RNA sequence: ACUUACCAACCCGAUGCAAACUGCGAAUACCGGAGAAUGUUAUCACGGGAGACACACGGCGGGUGCUAACGUCCGUC
RNA sequence: UCCUCCUAAAGAGUAACGGAGGAGCACGAAGGUUGGCUAAUCCUGGUCGGACAUCAGGAGGUUAGUGCAAUGGCAUAAGCCAGCUUGACUGCGAGCGUGACGGCGCGAGCAGGUGCGAAAGCAGGUCAUAGUGAUCCGGUGGUUCUGAAUGGAAGGGCCAUC
RNA sequence: UGCCUGGCGGCCGUAGCGCGGUGGUCCCACCUGACCCCAUGCCGAACUCAGAAGUGAAACGCCGUAGCGCCGAUGGUAGUGUGGGGUCUCCCCAUGCGAGAGUAGGGAACUGCCAGGCAU
């Protein structure tokens, strides 16, 4: 299995469970250069809020978009953006990535900024 | 690391003009070097495996994985999960350091050496060879060896063909016919 | 057939016990497991003894 | 004499023999012998008929047998009462439905094939008829 | 050697069909494996019994890339 | 090491067979909702009284037997 | 006696000295959870090494695997590994299935307490379906019950277990 | 609004495979480095971290293409409920239902949310 098909397999179980639970998930996507965060509604097809390093307002304050400091910036931003829209309780979907390093920097910052999970 | 430099500084260049590749990312690369010992008779003397393992460890410079019987087969009287060999997968710095030791001094110390075969390619650019005696590696202390023992070498490549795989080794001055 | 009944006894003062089985050949030592003691209403260490 | 070399199971329900045949065209040879009636062909019958048609052509040309006796038939012997287990397998039949091409042939003149198939048909317990290859 | 044996029938099968209104907890199908899978408001027991987790109507569907069978429960 | 008019699995093309085969699949039957007409409640519950638990043939679908039996065993009328 | 398949007529059930097999156990991990992983078979190359051991690539795509019969499941694996572990928890249970009955099964949720996980969550044994013996009598431990004038005790009850 | 890309879903092969072509500013990918976080029953392959010298070779995406997969009528055929009938191991008639395979043919998916790059 190639890296990607392998990760999607790694992600399927947790997503079905969250789907079953009807949870609003904070979905993360990581790349060597960029990291992305999306709060998606239980229907699985609507993005309520989002943040990432490909948007200039965020990458502008960052040294390198593909590291842990950046991950902390993205996480903090989704949280804020999300809280301002009344969104508070979500579930973390690490999307087949280890709960670690960058993903965990993003998660920790998102919690820091009041997002509940 | 010296032979990784020689790959970059010298080999890439040679193969690009040899096969007229459009992208340098087509030039064949040594991907990994895998050493193996089919021990096989550790089933009677478990210690034969330990000494094979330690032979590889000292040859490769990294802890060997000991490989189990994938499948019982009554012909060699082996049950599934029986330890029956040991292996080491070399990459990066270690593979290159070994690759040189192999060419620069191990292989030359084969008895009445006349070169290695150039037809031992699998049909997709990967090369395989055996050594009969592990004492050709100077990491093995001739006085201490419990026993002379042999060893598989396979050089896995990103060449798609044997013609390409051969140019890659040839460019390192790999000894052939 | 060879598998014998044993009782795990509460390490608290209570005389509460769980009952289970054991292969005494392959596993000669004393089975020891945290379990819930309904008399002190807490999880406590339980230790094999004879049935 | 035809027989399955091995089978999953030794014995078989009686079952029934309704329907029209599959394999109703001459698909290999030039001529065919076709069942018009319904019934069971035993391995010995199939053999007797194969011999007859093969004498008739002096082992010239080529012959195909489209049927295969894969149904085991059991029987209870004399002086045994009912029950006490299903009988023992004694022989093998092919189930025949109207329309099955039984044998095919080619490499001989039509006149000789009709004769050979005539001799063979006299060995069979079901009425048959002579058929020919057809474009489409 | 000798035959002559069989086991008691286990009465597996669908207990409530499409459209049927059931109370939560009601067994909808007894099965040996997951021929049917648990969908929304339907649970899977240890013997792969599918049961209602909510009051409502039984609903069979076919879903996903493997064309699998799912039983769910619709509020009514 | 080389070869023989021998046998040859797998694979490709063509042709059939299966109660314990299915990449297909009815008619019916069965479960559930709603509605009219009809039907001496034909329904369910509790309670008083039982009898019965040797079945037969015929039709259809089958196992067994020989698609034998006024045979034998189930299903259904 | 029990389990699996067919007969069994596309819901359940359905007989014969009908056709085929299996159970009367195993496991403190082969249980729980988190995290990860992915077979068979064939072709080519490779010391000893052979049709078949272990190594590499390619085809293949679950035909493998599942402690064990068969059938149905299984990739989000139910298959395979490791870390931490004892939910193989105690009290209950809306609502159901299956039984003439005795019974047997499935079960979300509630209270207490626990393991694993960052968290959502998962765990009341094992992919599921065999692996079993009513009552009586008696043994062992526990006990706010009983205790033949009264206080005890014996014996009885109740709970656990043999 | 238009093209391009990434993410998350709907749908579950008319949607897949193959063959040919094609893309790197952006995105994606390979990639670079690895003491360290973290990892390998061996291996920085994978997981992971710090990056940006190189390349779209592979992968991925897009466009093309009926070798295959897939979908697929009409008509006939098979079966079958009810009623009737025959030469009753099997069939026929009336009525209703009506496959499977094959044939013609279709087919190189369709679609929503958010974000990024480019252009008018
Ligand atoms: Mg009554
Ligand atoms: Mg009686
Ligand atoms: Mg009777
Ligand atoms: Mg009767
Ligand atoms: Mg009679
Ligand atoms: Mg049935
Ligand atoms: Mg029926
Ligand atoms: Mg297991
Ligand atoms: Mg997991
Ligand atoms: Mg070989
Ligand atoms: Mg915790
Ligand atoms: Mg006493
Ligand atoms: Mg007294
Ligand atoms: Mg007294
Ligand atoms: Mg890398
Ligand atoms: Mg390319
Ligand atoms: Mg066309
Ligand atoms: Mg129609
Ligand atoms: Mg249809
Ligand atoms: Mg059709
Ligand atoms: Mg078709
Ligand atoms: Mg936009």
């Amino acid at each position: 299995m190639d890296k990607k098909s392998a990760r999607i397999r790694r992600a399927t179980r947790a997503r079905r469970k969250l789907q079953e639970l009807g949870a609003t998930r904070l979905v993360v996507h990581r790349t060597p250069r960029h990291i992305y965060a999306q709060v998606i509604a239980p229907n699985g097809s609507e993005v309520l809020v989002a943040a990432s390093t490909v948007e200039k307002a965020i990458a502008e304050q960052l040294k390198y978009t593909g590291n842990k400091d950046a991950a902390a910036a993205v996480g903090k931003a989704v949280a804020e953006r999300a809280l301002e829209k009344g969104i508070k309780d979500v579930s973390f979907d690490r999307s087949g990535f280890q709960y670690h390093g960058r993903v965990q920097a993003l998660a920790d910052a998102a919690r820091e900024a009041g997002l509940q999970f | 690391a010296k032979l990784h430099d020689y790959y970059k500084d010298e080999v890439v260049k040679k193969l690009m003009t040899e096969f007229n590749y459009n992208s340098v990312m087509q030039v064949p690369r040594v991907e990994k070097i895998t050493l193996n010992m089919g021990v096989g008779e550790a089933i009677a003397d478990k210690k034969l495996l330990d000494n094979a393992a330690a032979d590889l460890a000292a040859i490769s410079g990294q802890k060997p994985l000991i490989t189990k019987a994938r499948k019982s087969v009554a012909g060699f009287k082996i049950r599934q999960g029986y330890p029956i060999g040991c292996k080491v997968t070399l990459r990066g710095e270690r593979m290159w350091e070994f690759f040189e030791r192999l060419i620069t001094i191990a292989v030359p110390r084969i008895r009445d050496f006349r070169g290695l075969s150039a037809k031992s390619f699998d049909g997709r650019g990967n090369y395989s060879m055996g050594v009969r005696e592990q004492i050709i590696f100077p990491e093995i202390d001739y006085d201490k060896v419990d026993r002379v023992r042999g060893l598989d070498i396979t050089i896995t490549t990103t060449a798609k063909s044997d013609e390409e795989g051969r140019a890659l080794l040839a460019a390192f001055d790999f000894p052939f016919r | 057939g060879i598998r014998e009944k044993i009782k795990l006894v509460s390490s608290a003062g209570t005389g509460h016990f769980y009952t289970t089985t054991k292969n005494k050949r392959t596993k000669p030592e004393k089975l020891e497991l945290k379990k819930f003691d309904p008399v002190v209403r807490q999880h406590v260490i339980y230790k094999e003894a004879k049935i | 004499m035809l027989q399955p070399k091995r089978t999953k199971f030794r014995k078989m329900h009686k079952g029934r023999n309704r329907g029209l045949a599959q394999g109703t065209d001459v698909s290999f040879g030039s001529f065919g012998l076709k069942a018009v009636g319904r019934g069971r062909l035993t391995a010995r019958q199939i053999e007797a008929a194969r011999r007859a048609m093969t004498r008739a052509v002096k082992r010239q040309g080529k012959i195909w047998i489209r049927v295969f006796p894969d149904k085991p038939i059991t029987e209870k012997p004399l002086a045994v009462r009912m029950g006490k287990g299903k009988g023992n397998v004694e022989y093998w039949v092919a189930l025949i439905q109207p329309g099955k091409v039984l044998y095919e042939m080619d490499g001989v003149p039509e006149e000789l094939a009709r004769e050979a198939f005539k001799l063979a048909a006299a060995k069979l317990p079901i009425k048959t008829t002579f058929v020919t290859k057809t474009v489409m | 050697t000798r035959n002559g044996r069989d086991s008691e029938a286990k009465r597996l099968g669908v207990k409530r069909f499409g459209g049927e209104s059931v109370l939560a907890g009601s067994i909808i199908v007894r099965q040996r494996g997951t021929k049917f899978h648990a969908g929304a408001n339907v649970g899977c027991g240890r013997d792969h019994t599918l049961f209602a987790k909510a009051d409502g109507k039984v609903k069979f569907e076919v879903k996903g890339p493997k064309n699998r069978k799912f039983i769910s429960i619709e509020a009514e």
